RNA sequence: GCUUUACUGCAGGCUGUCGCUGAGGACUCUCACUCCGGGAGGAGGACACCGAUAGCCGGGCA
RNA sequence: ACUCGUACGGUCACUGAAUCCUGCCCAGUGCAGGUAUCUGAACACCUCGUACAAGAGGACGAAGGACCUGUCAACGGCGGG
RNA sequence: GAAACAUCUCAGUAUCGGGAGGAACAGAAAACGCAACGUGAUGUCGUUAGUAACCGCGAGUGAACGCGAUACAGCCCAAAC
């Protein structure tokens, strides 16, 4: 038969339709007065975080964020830049707001590595996900056959270097064939053109 | 000048003589969907475009012949030299 | 070009802002539950360097020492009210449904425990209008009439130090003397005596604006000079 | 008054000072950072990469 | 460097529209959201703020 | 920031003590208000077109512009016959 | 640079912010598509090739599949129970 978890990764497939649209409406109300990491006992989707790594362990971490909505906090221009390089309101960043999410979570923790994050929402002025971290240095994590990989010394600040499923994704990493030509291995070895 | 509506000429898609209408040539509505009409979708940006930050430009004191000659038994038309024509009148 | 003077203004720095050190008080008014069980009596009479009309120190019924807007006539030993149910005499601060028709009222408030909002420059009153249920109009010195909330505290009687705007300055020294305490870079040097490179109406050979004076109310920082929005200018005709 | 040799007589103003860090006189002693190491600014050392020819 | 009805663009203002965003071509409500009060609670109310887009103005800036 | 400030305020400009005065013009440019009617973008809606997309027309319509009014101690003007 | 210049070029170069290691990154196909009865993780070297592709179609910009080589290596969860 189906697990109690797929009954909840088959209510946010729509988390704005019954149950869930009065949850998220009540939530948000204690979130928006919540800070920019909070760091939280228990996930808010289950399936998801299980599914990305989670275990109900010792030193397995797991902290809300929010993050600005929209486009750049990008400014104009002091010096002469032309008619091309001129948008204040209409250009974006080359990293998505699940990032910065990880990022900013990553350093208000900084001894624990982000396994994985997900999003639990959003509004208005700003969108939140949570954020899955581990403790490396935990006996509890290193001796463990599923997540002892993140002990390892190369994966020091693994978040910060793109080395995140949501880093990859943004990197251009998920096609292995046609258009990833200038993506892999690494963008910077293929002169910044991702 | 003027030049008559329907007369007796040649056609490369006929190889004989019949009975030539000189109509006057519409243009056509533009569907959009060309190798250039995209270029202004998708090669345009913020601030300056080169070619396609310009302007419709203008004429001369007189425009050229731009006719279509549809004949009587089959009605195909041949595009013919365009001379320098001021006011063009088609008798009847 | 450059920043014109307006755009150096707002970044805030020492030569356009205010010397709040050498200020004395944020003249609000106190926080009575509901009942009128408050009153005090007026030991001093200062002189309030962030708006130079007289300002009156008043000590309560429960010893706290306060600075409070002075309005003409109160002086020392004089008794005020604060509260609901406070007496209709000049200085008591009550909300406008409790105080008369007909009345000059300062010390008004916008919304209802601001501390007081309009009406409060040297000599200037405030006349209370219509009484509904829902609402109470206030006349305010420009002549506009604000609908307020019944429940928006005020003070009844004009301010103290009237006429004051009455005597000229006579001298430079006199206007020094002034804005030296205020929130104001003076001397005002006209934007046409300026370089084009520092003002709009900068330039030329001779003095003159370039532009007509009248400027769009969506005009930018930096563009927005002369009569901002003008509906007519000039005096007759 | 001429902007040269005689305003150099109003120079009796002490800024850059030994750093603690680093050991260059360019700890401004009236801004508490320094001007070499970055001492008083940054947790780092003040380093840039314009501090050398580009390719070296 | 500077000016402008030179060229082109950008800030910025104004405006429609989509999301935020709810209940019963004009309107009622309160529950989001905003502001004010120490608090009780009071004002405003799906508007406003903000994200996005669209047209006008736009030497303030390049 | 103005602002521990509230129109007897502070902001933006112009003229430059006092004294005696400061005429005429709102056509153009500016600013502001109004506007029956014209013009007016995208979205959504309507018709045809596509097994869908591209796409052709229509309907509606904001600011704005047209257009009318106000204004020169607003830019300015006060000639020839 | 385009013999000016605005798209383009210089160039994701300079410089800046963050972070790891002795190397880094990548990686066991929702692939390739010499269309096959075919190859079979990933880097890198040679070649493919100044080709395909782009571009005021101007100046210029420029892969890949394959092939030959170097070295080889393949696994672990989520869920079901
Ligand atoms: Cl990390
Ligand atoms: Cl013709
Ligand atoms: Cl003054
Ligand atoms: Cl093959
Ligand atoms: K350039
Ligand atoms: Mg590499
Ligand atoms: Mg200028
Ligand atoms: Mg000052
Ligand atoms: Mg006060
Ligand atoms: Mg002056
Ligand atoms: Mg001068
Ligand atoms: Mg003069
Ligand atoms: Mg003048
Ligand atoms: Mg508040
Ligand atoms: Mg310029
Ligand atoms: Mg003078
Ligand atoms: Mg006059
Ligand atoms: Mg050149
Ligand atoms: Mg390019
Ligand atoms: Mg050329
Ligand atoms: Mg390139
Ligand atoms: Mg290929
Ligand atoms: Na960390
Ligand atoms: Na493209
Ligand atoms: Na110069
Ligand atoms: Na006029
Ligand atoms: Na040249
Ligand atoms: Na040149
Ligand atoms: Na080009
Ligand atoms: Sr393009
Ligand atoms: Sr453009
Ligand atoms: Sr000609
Ligand atoms: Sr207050
Ligand atoms: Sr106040
Ligand atoms: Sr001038
Ligand atoms: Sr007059
Ligand atoms: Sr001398
Ligand atoms: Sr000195
Ligand atoms: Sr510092
Ligand atoms: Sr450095
Ligand atoms: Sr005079
Ligand atoms: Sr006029
Ligand atoms: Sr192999």
């Amino acid at each position: 038969a189906r697990s109690a978890y797929s009954y909840i990764r088959d209510a946010w497939k729509n988390p704005g339709d019954g149950q869930l649209a009065e949850l998220q409406w009540q939530r948000q109300q204690e979130w928006r007065n919540e800070g920019a990491v909070e760091r939280i006992e228990r996930p808010t989707r289950l399936d998801k975080a299980r599914s990305q790594g989670y275990k109900a362990k010792q030193g397995v971490i797991v902290a809300r964020v929010s993050v600005r909505k929209g486009s750049a906090r990008k400014r104009r221009h002091k010096a002469g830049r032309r008619s091309k390089r001129q948008g204040v309101t209409r250009i974006t960043r080359r990293k998505d707001i699940q990032r910065v999410a990880e990022e900013r979570a990553s350093r208000t923790f900084p001894n624990l590595r982000v396994l994985n994050s997900y999003s639990v929402g959003q509004d208005g002025r700003q969108k939140w996900h949570e954020v899955i971290l581990i403790d490396p240095n935990h006996p509890a994590i290193q001796n463990d056959d599923d997540l002892s990989w993140i002990c390892a010394d190369d994966q020091a600040d693994r978040v910060f270097r793109g080395l995140t499923g949501a880093g990859r994704r943004n990197r251009g990493l998920s096609g292995k064939g046609k258009g990833s030509e200038k993506t892999r291995p690494s963008l910077r070895s293929n002169g910044g053109k991702g | 000048m003027q030049m008559p509506r329907r007369f007796n000429t040649y056609c490369p898609h006929c190889n004989e003589h019949q009975e030539h209408e000189v109509e006057k040539v519409r243009s056509g509505r533009q569907t959009g969907m060309k190798w250039i009409d995209r270029q202004r979708e998708r090669n345009s940006g913020i601030g300056n475009d080169g070619k396609f930050s310009k302007v419709p430009g203008g004429d001369k004191p007189t425009k050229k012949t731009d006719l279509k000659y549809r004949c009587g038994e089959c009605g195909k038309a041949h595009l013919r030299e365009g001379w320098r024509a001021g006011r063009l009148e088609f008798q009847e | 070009g450059r920043r014109i003077q307006g755009q150096r203004r707002g970044r805030g720095t020492s030569t356009f802002r205010a010397p709040s050190h050498r200020y004395k008080a944020d003249l609000e008014h106190r926080k009575v539950e509901d009942g009128d069980v408050i009153a005090g009596t007026v030991v001093d009479i200062e002189h309030d360097p962030a708006r130079s009309a007289p300002v009156a120190a008043v000590e309560f019924e429960d010893g706290d020492r306060r600075l409070i807007l002075a309005p003409e006539g109160v002086g020392v030993g004089d008794e005020l009210q604060v509260g609901v149910s406070a007496e209709i005499a000049p200085g008591n601060t009550l909300p406008l449904a409790e105080i008369p028709e007909g009345v000059p009222v300062c010390n008004v408030e916008s919304s209802p425990g601001d501390g007081g909002k309009f009406a409060r420059a040297s000599g200037v009153n405030a006349q209370l209008l219509t009484h509904d249920r829902n609402v109470a109009v206030v006349k305010l010195p420009s002549g506009e009439m604000k609908r307020l909330d019944p429940q928006c505290r005020a003070t009844i009687g004009v301010v103290a130090g009237g006429g004051r705007t009455d005597k000229p300055f006579v001298k430079a020294g006199n206007k020094h003397h002034k804005m030296k305490a205020r929130g104001t870079k003076w001397p005002n040097v006209r934007g046409v005596a300026m370089n084009a490179v520092d003002h709009p109406f900068g330039g030329g050979g001779r003095q003159h604006p370039g532009k007509p004076k009248s400027i769009s109310r969506n005009a930018p920082p930096g563009r927005k000079v002369g009569d901002i929005a003008s509906k007519r200018t000039g005096r007759g005709g | 008054t001429g902007a040269g040799t005689p305003s150099q007589g109003k120079k009796n103003t002490t800024t850059h000072t030994k750093c603690r860090r680093c050991g260059e006189k360019s700890y401004h002693t009236k801004k508490k950072v320094c001007s070499s190491c970055g001492f008083g600014k940054s947790a780092k050392r003040r380093d840039y990469e314009w501090q050398s020819k580009a390719g070296e």
